[PDB]
C-alpha cells in the first residue's frame, strides 16, 4: 500500500543497517541487457553505500 | 530538477531549471530595448499625434 520497500544485501552476506523506497519503475528495456532498471532510493547517514558497488 | 522521476509529465510542463542566470540578462538587455524603443516610438507616436491635429 505504500511504494515500495528495497533492502540491500551487499558482499557479506547480512543486510544493510536500514533499506527504503523503490522510487519508480523504468519502462525503457535496454537495448543490450533486455533488462528494466528499477531505482531504489536509500537514506545513507553513514556514507557506507559507494556509488557503484 | 523539477519532476517526480518515473512520473507521467504533460507537454510543456516546465519541470528542468537550467540556470536562468544569463539567460535572464539576455532578457534583460531585450526587455531593455524593448523600453529603448517603446520610448523611442512613444514620442514618435505623440509626434504624429501633435501633427496630426
Amino acid at each position: 500500500n505504500g511504494k515500495a520497500k528495497v533492502s540491500l544485501i551487499t558482499s557479506d552476506g547480512i543486510k544493510f543497517p536500514q533499506d527504503g523506497t523503490l522510487e519508480f519503475s523504468d519502462v525503457t528495456v535496454d537495448q543490450t541487457t533486455g533488462s528494466i532498471t528499477l531505482r531504489a532510493i536509500f537514506p545513507n547517514p553513514d556514507h557506507t553505500m559507494m556509488p557503484g558497488m | 530538477r523539477n519532476f517526480k522521476e518515473g512520473s507521467d509529465i504533460e507537454a510543456g510542463v516546465s519541470l528542468y531549471q537550467i540556470d536562468p542566470a544569463t539567460y535572464q540578462a539576455t532578457y534583460d538587455s531585450a526587455k531593455g530595448d524593448l523600453a529603448k524603443a517603446q520610448a523611442a516610438a512613444n514620442i514618435a507616436q505623440l509626434t504624429v499625434n501633435r501633427y496630426q491635429k
